[PDB]
């Protein structure tokens, strides 16, 4: 999957 | 902050487009539906994940992009699960990275 927001 | 409650997060999965990806397990592990494509967002670490591939799983994908999520790392949070034992069963095993 794709992370659109990363902590 | 009713989104701290699994019950509330589960309710946001109306019109969930992926029949094969369990919305119950996503909600259970911190995710809520953003209603934009198939992207969900963790209420505890804030990671946003979409473009899901059928080979992808809820917890591993979550840990992959947010290895330090408080929920997954098993540290205290304001999460209110529907069933604590079910949550325990699915969260990643304790592992000191
Ligand atoms: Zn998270």
């Amino acid at each position: 999957a794709v992370a659109f927001y990363i902590p | 902050n009713d989104l701290n409650r699994e019950e509330t997060r589960l309710k946001t999965f109306t019109d969930w487009p992926l029949d094969w990806l369990d919305k119950r397990q996503l909600a259970q592990t911190g995710m809520y539906f953003t209603h934009a494509g198939d992207k969900v967002k963790c209420f505890f670490c804030g990671v946003e994940i979409g473009s899901w591939e059928q080979e992808d799983q809820p917890v591993p994908e979550h840990q992959r992009w947010s290895p330090n999520c408080p929920l997954l790392r098993r540290r205290t949070t304001n999460n209110v699960p529907i069933n604590a034992e079910a949550l325990d069963r699915i969260l990643p095993p304790i592992s000191y990275d």
